């Protein structure tokens, strides 16, 4: 009675919509599926109590209207519905994929997601390099990238070869409205000299992708 | 032959508190221990003499494995009330028995495990060890969560394993208590309805062992059709006790014998009513 | 009603480092709670789960303890790479988990370093974005509360601010943080010096660094 | 004995 | 939601009853199912208090027993009774003690 888990990374739900998990291993058809919320710090238990089978499918909803009964022990154990898109519309909805026994491994879940505190289809990325003062201690020459969606990125730098060094950063609401993160990228002095540096940023979100170049 | 089961009571008194739970544990008729989740303590309250011996280990890991059961019941007391749709805030109860037989000579027999919801049935174990007999539509999903994860595994592992040598360890520590057999002693009296018809009753007392049948013997026949009996009525230390009744015409009652059968009687005996 | 208080602890597992933490509430337990690391950014993961019968996931290092009487309801950590925020999660009667706790910390010890500071004024697409994030860099610091300083006005800049975070580094066991504002596009043209002095828990003096152009 | 695993869910 | 099997209501003295003496009286209400009964064991129709009862067991179709209990002294002016009560009893049937029975 241990399994997995499934969902997708769902994008902006910012016209009312639908998400949806599934199960795998054992059917557990009679209890199952959980879908506990969380934001960043908390945790809440939201529609989809025991949902397959064993009926009341909001044992302890305390809310209604919006988040939705939708699916049961077809294997693939719920598929819930928002309903918003604005209003806590930025949670990681989660699933209890493995509650069998009162104590067992709850192999819970991996995902579940939002649209952004921002909303409607950010526009597309600026790419802005930070260029070292000079180099004492710690030498990093800098790469930003501004105006796209929450999600992580690949960045490549040394034309793509070194990828060593650079920091992945995540992404914070602005003045803007559109999400923005940086690849700061240290070399030691003598790699600084040698070799010249290349910085190329990678967001699906974005749908651009740009190529950065610093000369010493 | 020899048993040990644990029934394990669980009415849900919604709205007002948190659901009872008794967990008595018998071994062949006795009870040697009790769980009432509102008593004194939270505590495997020892039920028998013979079982105080354990110590504080003992006690600490029953109460343990007790209290474990007890949160299992409490948990799936909603889910039987969830799938058997069941209208929150209504009294529902679950029951559980265990077991494992052994021979006289302390093998192995037969194990079995049987659930039962309002009443009814539940999943229950075979005599094979191996599978499970849904009697419901629930009871359908609960045999197909057992038969995945093994828990037939496991409890057969338990059953011949753990249950079987605690057993045999019980029935050293009990052998003063639990290897008896009590025989009944029997007594009988009439009550005269009326001029011309009459009662007479047969009475078994002091009996430890629950299974006993009373027969009134009539003229050759055993009066089936007018057998009323009680049923094993517990004399509230241990032993037991059980009537059986027929209505006689006056003097007719000479043709009448109760003849009865028990572990702790070699011979049955007959029932000769006293003409005075 | 029911509170699940998370009375934590942290800031050591270097290699073997022990730490205890413990959970309190405003109900009555019989003998448990719930478990639940929650790796940072990544994978929440069952933990140890109750008390009076302990069940672990393969980190089957840990311990979780009984209370009885809800003083608090505690677990045992020791090793370094098992950073993540555990959470107090609720049994006795058993609501499939309804109220969650807070959350704790725990971490690997490398060394405990001040902030290491060397300023950048940013390139001249700074000014390309409209908006003036000059960097802070920051790196090999503990959780930062390091006052690093905003002078992209020359002015403290806290609130109207916004900065986006970065993440213990795992081999330094320490962020490297960089700091990014959105102020304006002519908040850095009008004042070019750029200093970011230090006011932290390992730096008492408001340590400020100069950079040099070019 | 009561027994010692916590059993799987009815 | 269940069958609501009625109490087998059964008083009677675990010992052969004497005048005088010091016995119990058991009131062992047999297979009831909704486990929440009432025995009320009646001394001359008003409750006594200091009764107790074994644990609450059951039967293998699944019916609670019961053995409410409590030391008296059988006295040829007092009528002992049992005041079972449940879900199904629509009144508080009085089931005596028919110490002859």
């Amino acid at each position: 009675v241990q399994l997995v888990e499934s969902g997708g990374g769902l994008v902006q739900p910012g016209g009312s919509l639908r998400l949806s998990c599934a199960a795998s291993g054992f059917n557990l058809s009679y209890s199952d599926i959980h879908w506990v919320r969380q934001a960043p710090g908390k945790g809440l238990e939201w529609v989809a109590v025991v949902m397959p089978d064993s009926g009341h499918t909001n044992y302890a909803d305390s809310v209604k209207g919006r988040f939705t009964i939708s699916a049961d022990t077809s294997k693939n154990t719920a598929y819930l519905q928002m309903n918003s898109l604005r209003a806590e519309d930025t949670a990681v909805y989660y699933c209890s994929r493995a509650t069998n026994i009162p104590v067992y491994a709850f192999d819970y879940w991996g995902q579940g997601t939002l649209v952004t505190v921002s909303s409607a289809s950010t526009k597309g990325p600026s790419v802005f390099p930070l260029a070292p003062s000079s180099s004492g201690g710690t030498a990093a020459l800098g790469c930003l990238v501004k105006d796209y969606f929450p999600e992580p990125v690949t960045v490549s730098w040394n034309s793509g070869a070194l990828t060593s060094g650079v920091h992945t950063f995540p992404a914070v609401l602005q003045s803007s409205g559109l999400y923005s993160l940086s690849s700061v990228v240290t070399v030691p002095s003598s790699s600084l000299g040698t070799q010249t540096y290349i910085c190329n940023v990678n967001h699906k979100p974005s749908n651009t992708k740009v190529d950065k170049k610093v000369e010493p | 032959s020899h048993s040990m089961r644990y029934f394990f009571t669980s009415v849900s008194r919604p709205g007002r508190g948190e659901p009872r739970f008794i967990a008595v544990g018998y071994v062949d008729d006795t009870q040697f221990v009790r769980f009432d989740s509102d008593a004194a303590s939270q505590r495997m309250e020892p039920r028998a003499p013979w079982i105080e011996q354990e110590g504080p280990e003992y006690w600490d890991q029953e109460t343990r494995n007790v209290k474990a059961q007890s949160q299992t019941d409490r948990v799936d007391l909603g889910t039987l009330r969830g799938y058997y749709n069941q209208s929150e805030a209504g009294s529902h109860t679950i029951q559980i028995m265990y077991g494992c037989d052994v021979g006289s000579d302390g093998r192995f027999l037969r194990g079995y495990r049987q659930d039962a919801y309002d009443g009814k049935d539940y999943i229950a174990l075979n005599e094979d060890l191996r599978s499970w007999t849904a009697a419901d539509m629930a009871a359908q999903i609960t045999k197909r969560k057992w038969e995945a994860a093994h828990e037939a595994e496991q409890l057969r592992a338990y059953l011949d394993g753990t249950c079987v040598e605690w057993l045999r360890r019980y029935l050293e520590n009990g052998k003063e208590t639990l290897q008896r057999t009590d025989p009944p002693k029997t007594h009988m009296t009439h009550h005269p309805i009326s001029d011309h018809e009459a009662t007479l009753r047969c009475w078994a007392l002091g009996f430890y062992p629950a299974e006993i049948t009373l027969t009134w013997q009539r003229d050759g026949e055993d009066q089936t059709q007018d057998t009323e009996l009680v049923e094993t009525r517990p004399a509230g230390d241990g032993t037991f006790q059980k009537w059986a009744a027929v209505v006689v015409p006056s003097g007719e009652e000479q043709r009448y014998t109760c003849h009865v059968q028990h572990e702790g009687l070699p011979k049955p005996l007959t029932l000769r009513w006293e003409l005075s | 009603d029911i509170q699940m208080t998370q009375s934590p602890s942290s800031l050591s597992a270097s290699v073997g480092d022990r730490v205890t933490i413990t959970c309190r509430a405003s109900q009555d337990v019989n003998t448990a709670v719930a478990w639940y690391q929650q790796k940072p950014g990544k994978a929440p993961k069952l933990l140890i789960y109750s008390a009076s019968f302990l069940y672990s996931g393969v980190p089957s290092r840990f311990s979780g303890s009984r209370s009885g009487t809800d003083f608090t309801l505690t677990i045992s950590s020791l090793q370094p790479e098992d950073f993540a925020t555990y959470y107090c999660q609720q049994s006795y009667y058993y609501f499939r988990p309804i109220t969650f706790g807070q959350g704790t910390k725990v971490e690997i010890k490398r060394t405990v370093a001040a902030p290491s500071v060397f300023i950048f004024p940013p390139s001249d697409e700074q000014l390309k974005s409209g908006t003036a994030s000059v960097v802070c860099l920051l790196n090999n610091f503990y959780p930062r509360e390091a006052k690093v300083q905003w002078k992209v006005d020359n002015a403290l800049q806290s609130g109207n601010s916004q900065e986006s975070v970065t993440e213990q580094d795992s081999k330094d066991s320490t962020y490297s943080l960089s700091s990014t504002l959105t102020l304006s596009k002519a908040d850095y043209e009008k004042h070019k010096v750029y200093a970011c002095e230090v006011t932290h828990q390992g730096l008492s003096s408001p340590v400020t660094k100069s950079f040099n152009r070019g | 004995v009561v027994v010692g695993a916590v059993g799987v869910g009815k | 939601e269940a069958i609501q099997r009625t109490p087998k209501i059964q008083v009677y003295s675990r010992h052969p009853a004497e005048n005088g003496k010091s016995n119990f009286l058991n009131c062992y209400v047999s297979g009831f199912h909704p486990s929440d009964i009432e025995v009320d064991l009646l001394k001359n129709g008003e409750r006594i208090e200091k009764v107790e009862h074994s644990d609450l067991s059951f039967s293998k179709d699944w019916s609670f027993y019961l053995l409410y209990y409590t030391e008296f002294t059988p006295t040829e002016k007092d009528e002992y009774a049992c005041r079972v009560n449940h879900v199904t009893l629509s009144q508080p049937k009085i089931v005596k003690w028919d110490r002859d029975m």
